[PDB]
């Protein structure tokens, strides 16, 4: 069915989701109508493999059980320069303390 | 007499949606 | 259509606006007739309060099977005031 | 009192499906309206039970009492068998709100003598304390019970 997923780029993360059966391409329109750029600027990746525009999220890897609501899957983002290459570089987020000791 | 909920005492079985 | 917020440490999470009134608090500052600083609440909370949001709108009045929503001993009591203070 | 199991006589086949990931705890209404429990139900595991029609179930986590539904509601009610074909009372995971999800984990990892040591808002003392109860569970469903017949 639906894939839910999280894209990220640098300190910007998306949480959307889409048909199992749309495109890479599609995604990218998504993309485009948030963060305004072009699908032919964007680079979207499944860990550190370029994902073509043609391909289905589901021929990527992303299926129904892989990018549940609860636990979406991480859809790397970069943007193209005009003569530069931006690597691709998600930010982690924060950690949180020890846990307390009467909660161990 | 009042008949409660009782089981037949079988073997469970496993939802194969785990 | 989205709406972005903030947490503590500068991370922006893009979410539909109807998931993000899956919080009281949220959907009570967004009628009227968008951006929301929540500084207070780090990234490693927030990321999880959004999935929620995706949960609770995809599993609210669905007959399938309902997975657990996963929380992590961690980040529970963070979460939990974060969840308070959301009113999700 | 409104609640409670009918005594027909009438056998019902009823099979409870724990499609959640708790270990599921049918307590039976008897004909007094008390609570009954019955074997409970390990994750993802189904059991053929012989009930009548007219009797009233409701489940919970076995271990903690957290709210449960059967068929999408909070009572299920066997009914006459339609050509041998089983009733199901298929148990999921309500959709909880996220801070009653995250006073299960903290409950189910902190001692009560405990709770007040955690550095949280006061308020969140009490909602920890005020842990998951069948009979006040039965008093609230009574009271929804009352309106829903003006």
């Amino acid at each position: 069915m639906d894939v839910f997923l999280m894209i990220r780029r640098h300190k910007t993360t998306i949480f959307t989701d889409a048909k199992e059966s749309s495109t890479v391409f599609e995604l990218k329109r998504i993309v485009e109508g948030i963060l305004k750029r072009p699908p032919d600027e964007q680079r979207l990746y499944k860990d550190d493999q370029l994902l073509d525009d043609g391909k289905t999220l589901g021929e990527c890897g992303f299926t129904s059980q892989t990018a549940r609501p609860q636990a979406p899957a991480t859809v790397g983002l970069a943007f193209r320069a005009d003569d530069t290459f931006e690597a691709l570089c998600i930010e982690p987020f924060s950690s949180p303390p020890e846990l307390p000791d009467v909660m161990k | 007499e009042m008949l409660a909920p009782y089981i037949p005492m079988d073997d469970d079985f496993q939802l194969r949606s785990f | 259509m989205y709406v972005k917020l903030i947490s503590s440490d500068g991370h922006e999470f893009i979410v539909k606006r109807e998931h993000a009134l899956t919080s009281g608090t949220i959907k009570a500052m967004l009628s009227g007739p968008n951006e929301v600083n929540f500084r207070e609440i780090p990234s490693h909370v927030l990321s999880k309060v959004c999935m929620y949001f995706t949960y609770k709108v995809r599993y609210t009045n669905s007959s399938t099977e309902i997975p657990e929503f996963p929380i992590a001993p961690e980040i529970a009591l963070e979460l939990l005031m974060a969840a308070n203070f959301l009113d999700c | 009192p409104v609640l409670r199991s009918v005594n027909s006589r009438e056998p019902s086949q009823v099979i409870f499906c724990n499609r959640s990931p708790r270990v599921v705890l049918p307590v039976w209404l008897n004909f007094d309206g008390e609570p009954q429990p019955y074997p409970t139900l390990p994750p993802g595991t189904g059991r053929r039970i012989h009930s009548y029609r007219g009797h009233l179930w409701l489940f919970r986590d076995a271990g903690t009492h957290d709210g449960l539904l059967v068929n999408q509601t909070e009572l299920f009610v066997p009914s006459l068998n339609v050509d041998g074909q089983p009733i199901f009372a298929n148990i999921t995971l309500p959709v909880y709100t996220l801070k009653e999800r995250c006073l299960q984990v903290v409950r189910s990892l902190v001692k009560p003598e405990n709770y007040r040591r955690l550095d949280i808002v006061r308020s969140l003392y009490e909602d920890l304390e005020d842990h998951p109860n069948v009979q006040k569970d039965l008093e609230r469903l009574t009271q929804e019970r009352i309106a829903h017949q003006r």
